This record gives structure tokens, C-alpha cells and sequence, in this order.
DNA sequence: GTCGGCAAATGCCGAAAAGGA
DNA sequence: TCCTTTTCGGCATTTGCCGAC
């Protein structure tokens, strides 16, 4: 399908993974956020990030990330109450899921909005070459 | 490093925020960077920096007493070594701000709004200590990465 | 096709637009203005009401709405750049697409986010009956509020 | 046709917060409503209501200046009609808020903040005219309704 | 823009009669018009509208009173917020069943003589409040849809 | 945040350590961290710190000076915002050296080399400034990946 | 009315040589 | 050589009155 992820970098490599953290994986793993969509994105970094819609970075790009559906997704497992506040649960199954290196896409639930899924992307996985990703320019028409 | 991470790019813009911030030639080595802070800083460059509307005299205040800093004008002292890292958080985290932001409006905006993260603290009030600078800078990079989870 | 509303009724009815207008619409004419994702409607309307999390209605509820493959859909005319400053145009074409009654849903773009869109829904179209609307609770484990 | 679009609960809670705050009674007709303004409003039921804390200083002064009200309450006498409509304009504008936010914290936190829709204005600021507060009544519409694209 | 939007074209028309009561551009926006309002309107133009036939003096001190008129004229101050906000309703519902009935003179005849509803009141009258002025105006629209009994 | 680089166990390493050295909780947040430094910590614990033979009595004269320290003791007042990050960096790098050598005692000896990268000067006397420290931490990080 | 600054004596910081192992 | 003990010199900055916005 088709997946968004807001960053400054217009790339897959997701290096600060390596030395920087997140919810749902520790620093030393190369990773990616994505979202299913550009409000999703969006909604979860000006959450999250807790940026202001006139603070909006001006280095802030839109990539939209399309993948064939034969890619390889792994399961997370069933979450009970309250994993939204225990991040090391949330980066150790992110851990478990980048380290293993079994697929390249991880869906995750969103902490900010029910029915929604996010996802992780792991560039080391093999499958990341067939990934074609485009900058989707936000317009006059398309401000916050 | 912190150049792997940010981006040669991103990068050479944070070290010409920092010289225009510190005077900090932006081809010095991270040696240098702490030799020039053990070496101490003018009182000079704060007062033009609070002058320039760049820091806030409470921003000032917290990185040291005005009457202090008018002992060290009178003086002719530099700044001392505790004195001098304040100066230089405050700076770099600025630098790092702006560069990640595009824009020093938005960046010392998003500096000066009290966080979630922080209890509701500011990441300005966040630059007392190691790990409050560290959290800061954790941010930025988050932002930076699109960690946004 | 699933859509995606935010309003303080779990119905369909949208009589409030009856009264009030919005961006797609002009008072006299009710509709339902919905997203496609949970996520576009709650920035949508957080963005354009100018809500804080804090202040998020308890009335506020998230609805989920199941429609057949058959629904019928209309097609907005290519927009100039700047309708976003040109809520007359936008009235007009919402309001056009309303009073002829020919199609269910009318995709229209987000005013927010590139590449996203949303949709206006005619409850006095034949169609209306056939959508599915259920309720989706904030747990905080999926709250921003 | 207010009590048309506020569905299934909200006209009555509306009603119910103006019975609260304005001694208003729930079954009276709009007509009533009118003549009850006319009539004029006590003006210790407004210091009971600034002195609870449901009306600023500030607004308070909005609805009537502070000599004015002095000279009112030691006079033994009510508000002229353009005072008790300025009071009823308040109150209206609390009422349908919390009507549709569902509690009084809300209500009062976004009747207080600016909006950009407003030039960076409050919605209580915009109720010295009847176009603001028609203003402040539609964009209440437009969140209870559900209209934010 | 509470409850004029409601008919059919009709908005139009009742903004260009609105600029012809007041100077208030038929593109202007909401929060223009309050920013007029709030700027305050010149008695000049009130005296020229009781003048012109439009309001009659009774209208015309229900707005302000004849003394204060004439202090403002002569000092030249603009009507106060308070001032300018009847004059603005009174426009307003003018202009609103002159769009409605078509004609501004069955639109005078049917503001100025009393309406049952309002037991024995002219609508001119209810605009002494929030709740009258919103009266006159869904009497206006429940007029303009064709509604019977 | 360059102690989380540490694979595998190596972050929970440095939290375990620097719960022993420092009295901070092994899952406290960032933030509880950035407060106990606020708040001051413990002239006695530095005093303690010293007597085990944790610092040295240099690198104690170097967080605060003796008069000053015995001045605390006496006032039964914490550390100063500055004196306690002082402390918390000497904590920090030492637990984050323990957690990449695996002993004190290497981790101290390490901690105590002059370095060329530093002109001459040794890890602790890096601990002077923000820059020195993160040098300190690149280079503990640089000896992990490459393992030394 | 808020935010910011100025300067005197109370109060704090720690230098420095002399002493101890 | 290495480190401590205390002396008051001397640095540091509160604290309330008084300016700027």
C-alpha cells in the first residue's frame, strides 16, 4: 500500500536511529516512522513532538512511501491497557522486531487516535530497495 | 557524532548558527570548542547577545547574575568555566533549534513554550543541567528523524 | 469504503447545517463533513475549530461509517490555486453538488495536508440509509485528550 | 430553531446553565426571554456571578463599567437594557459552550483563548457586538455539528 | 452570520442593502464588519438615515438619545460601541426584510407596525436585545421559506 | 543520551551503576534525573564518595572545594544546581566506563589516562564542559563498537 | 501595572600558606 | 609528594528601592 512519513530527510536510511530513541525502539537500531497517512503523520508529530502550527519546522518534508503488497509485515503482539506510558515494553517489541530483521514492515496502534495504525520500517531488511518514495509539497492551499 | 546524525548539511548550518552565535570558527574541531570555553567568554558577547534580543534577561540571569556579570565587565574577567558552558548550552541548543526549525523565530518559540515532556518546563529552564540539555537535544533529533510516535 | 467523522451527535442527520454554514457548504442545506482516516478528522477539526487538547468537548465523538461499493460519488471541477482564502467557491460548489442531489459523496481536498481528502455527505440522497455508523471510544491507550 | 439544531440533550442543558446563571426558567418562551432582559437584571446577581468566578474583571467591566455598577447597586437598581443585554450576551455565549463542550473548564479555557479566526481575539472579546457573538454562536455550531473542514 | 445565510440568493441582496444602509462592502468579512463596529460609526451618517426616511426619530433615539446625538455631532465622535452596535441591528434587520419582501417599502411597513407574535410590539422594538433581534430574524426567515401555519 | 547506543545490556548496566553511585533509580525518567540534579544531592553522599575511593580527592576538589564542601555538611544544605551537575557528570561517565569496560577498576584506570584526542589530559578533566563530555562518551562509545 | 534594572552591606566561596601523613 | 586545616581576604548576589515598557 501507500505510507507517509513527515521528517527533515527525504530518505528511507533512518540513521539517527542510531544514536537517537523513540517509542518504539531504542537508539543503535536504524529505523523509520511512518504513518498510513499525511494527517496521520501530522497529527502524531505535532502531538508527540509537541510543535506548534505556526513553530512548523521549515525544513519538514512529506514523503510518500509506496510498496508492492507481497512485502514481508510481522505481527505485534496483543497489547494489554496502558503500553501507551510503558515505553521500555513499546522499544524492546520494536527492538525484538528490528533486530530480528524476519520482515520489513511492523504495524503498530496509534497512541493518539483509535483505529489507526502506524508503521515501523526497517531499511536494513532486504526488502527496502523496492521502495519508490516521492516529496509531496505542501501548497499555500495545504498550510496548517 | 553529532555530524552523522544531523546531516553534513544540517550540520554546517548548526555551525554557522554557532559561530554567528559564540564567535566559534565553524571548521574548529570539538577540542577546540571545549578549549574555547575552559578559556572563558567576554561579558561583552552576553550583554550583545541580550542586547540583540537573542537571549532574554531572565535567559541571561540564569546563565549568571547581572551583577556579577558587571564584576566581570569591570574586571576585565572572562566568564569562568561554569559561567562560559551555560553561555555555550544556551547557545548550542539554540543553534541546534535553529538549524533543525529552518527559522530562529520558530525555533526560540518552540524553546520558550513550556513542555508536556517537561512537567511543564521550558527547554530553556531545561539547560541547568547535563541531562536537561541532553533531553532537549533528544527532542530535536526526534524531530529532525520523524520519530513523531 | 469506510469514512471517518467527529461531531458532538452519533447520527447522520447533519440538520445543524440547516443553520450554520462551513467551508463546503452555505446554511439551508444539510450535510456531513467527514474524513478518511480517524487522524484527518480529529486535525481537521482541531486545526479549523482551533481546539486545544485540553479543551476537547466530552460531547466529541468519533464515528465510524461503513458504506457499499455501489455508493455513488460526484467529481468536484479542477480548482484554481488559492481556494483555500476563497470560502465563496467553495460554498458554491458544495452547495451545487448538494441541491442536485446526484451522488452520495463529493471528494474535496484538505485544506491542511497535501495528497488528503476528505468528503461531504448528502443525507437526503437514497443512498443515506445504507451506511453503517458505529461508535469508536477513546481508551487512553488512544487518546490525545 | 436554536433548540433544532442543539439534538438530543444540548437545548436542554443549554436551558438548564441559564436557569444557573441567570436565574432564567427552562419552560420560559423566547419572548420571555426578551421581556425578562427588558425588565433588567439585578445587579447583585452580577456580583455574585464575578465574585463566584464566572465572570473576569475584565468582562465584568465589558458588561458595565465598575462606577456605573457601584452607582447601580447603591441606588438600589437594575441594569439598563443594554447592560442586561451585554450580561445576557455573556451568558448565553457560557451557556451554549458548555452546552456543547460538555464541561465548564473547556467552555471557559476556549471562551479565553485567542483565535486566529478572530484576528487573536477571544470569543469574549468579540461579545461587545452582535456580529461577534453571532460569530462565537456559529463557530460553536460548527464544532457541535461537526463542521471543521 | 447567524441566521441570514438561510435563503436562497438572498444573502447577496441583503448584503448589497446592507452597504447601502451602512457603508459595510459586500465583500467585507465578519470580523471586518465587527472591527467597523467596534471602530464606531459617525452620527453623520445616522442623521443623514433618519433623513433620508429610513429611521424614524423614535427608531432614531431607541439608538441614541437625541442629546447625546447632539453631543456627538458637535464634538465629532463617532457612536460608541454601544451606539454603533444598535445602529448596526437596526441596519441589519432592514436590510434582511428588504431582501425577504423585495421592496424597501413594504419592508418599512411591515418593521414599523406591530406584530402579534411580539404581543403588540414592533420588531424595531425587539431589537432591544440578543433574543429579539433573533427573533425578528427567524420571523423574517420562516417569511422568506414560505411557511404556512 | 549516547549511554542508550550501548548494546544489548549495556544501558542497564549504566543505569545499575549509576543507581549505586548515585542513588538514582534504575527506570526514573529523564526528567527524574534532570530534578534530583535540581534539587541537590547530598554533601555526605560525595563525602561517602570519596572515602570508598569512587573519586579521588582532586576530582572531589574539583566538583566543590573542601571549605565549601564542609560548609554544606555543616548547614545540612544539598549541593548547588552547578556542584550537583559536576557530580552527576563524574557519575555519569564513570557509569557509563564500568558499563563498556565491564570492572572499576579498568573503567578508573581508563578514566584516569591522558589522552592525545585531549591534548594531554585525562577523560576527567574532559568533564569541565558540555563538548568535553560528549567527547567522552563518543570515545567510550567508539572503544564499544570496536571492543577494547 | 508588569518587566527589568541599580547598588549596599549581609552573606557566601574558597584562596593560600602553613601544617599533617 | 600528597593532601588537609582554617585563617579571614575577597568574590557573589540577594534584597528592596527605583526606573523603563
Amino acid at each position: 500500500p501507500i505510507l507517509w512519513r513527515i521528517s527533515a530527510y527525504a530518505d528511507l536510511s533512518g540513521t539517527g536511529g542510531l544514536r537517537v530513541s523513540g517509542r518504539w525502539h531504542q537508539a543503535g537500531r536504524p529505523v523509520v516512522y511512518a504513518a498510513t497517512s499525511p494527517p496521520g503523520a501530522m497529527l502524531e508529530v505535532l502531538v508527540h513532538l509537541e510543535i506548534d502550527p505556526e513553530d512548523f519546522p521549515t525544513t519538514m518534508r512529506l514523503l510518500r512511501i509506496e510498496l508492492p503488497d507481497t512485502v514481508s509485515q510481522a505481527q505485534l503482539p496483543a497489547l494489554q491497557p496502558g503500553w501507551s506510558a510503558q515505553p521500555e515494553l513499546t522499544r524492546t517489541l520494536g527492538n525484538r522486531f528490528l533486530d530480528d530483521c524476519s520482515a520489513l514492515l511492523l504495524p503498530v496502534p496509534s497512541a493518539i487516535m483509535p483505529s489507526t495504525t502506524n508503521y515501523l520500517f526497517n531499511p536494513r531488511h532486504p526488502q527496502a530497495q523496492s521502495a519508490k518514495i516521492q516529496v509531496e509539497d505542501f501548497t499555500p492551499d495545504s498550510r496548517l | 557524532m553529532l555530524a552523522e546524525v544531523l546531516r553534513d548539511n544540517g550540520y554546517h548550518e548548526y555551525r554557522a548558527r554557532l559561530q554567528a552565535l559564540l564567535d566559534i570558527p565553524e571548521l574548529a574541531s570539538d577540542f577546540e570548542i571545549h578549549t574555547r570555553i575552559t578559556d572563558g567568554f567576554a561579558a561583552t558577547w552576553l550583554v550583545k547577545l541580550t542586547e540583540r534580543g537573542v537571549l532574554t534577561p531572565v535567559e541571561r540571569d540564569q546563565i549568571i547574575p547581572l551583577r556579577t556579570l558587571k564584576s566581570r565587565i569591570e574586571r576585565d574577567q572572562p566568564l569562568t568555566v561554569d559561567e562560559s558552558d551555560r553561555l555555550f548550552r544556551s547557545a548550542h541548543i539554540t543553534a541546534m533549534a535553529e538549524a533543525v526549525f529552518g527559522e530562529a523565530g520558530k525555533a526560540k518559540r518552540w524553546l520558550s513554550k513550556p513542555k508536556e515532556r517537561f512537567s511543564g518546563l521550558t527547554p530553556m529552564q531545561m539547560l541547568t543541567t547535563q541531562q536537561g540539555t541532553t533531553q532537549v537535544e533528544e527532542m530535536l533529533l526526534q524531530i529532525a528523524e520523524g520519530y513523531g510516535l
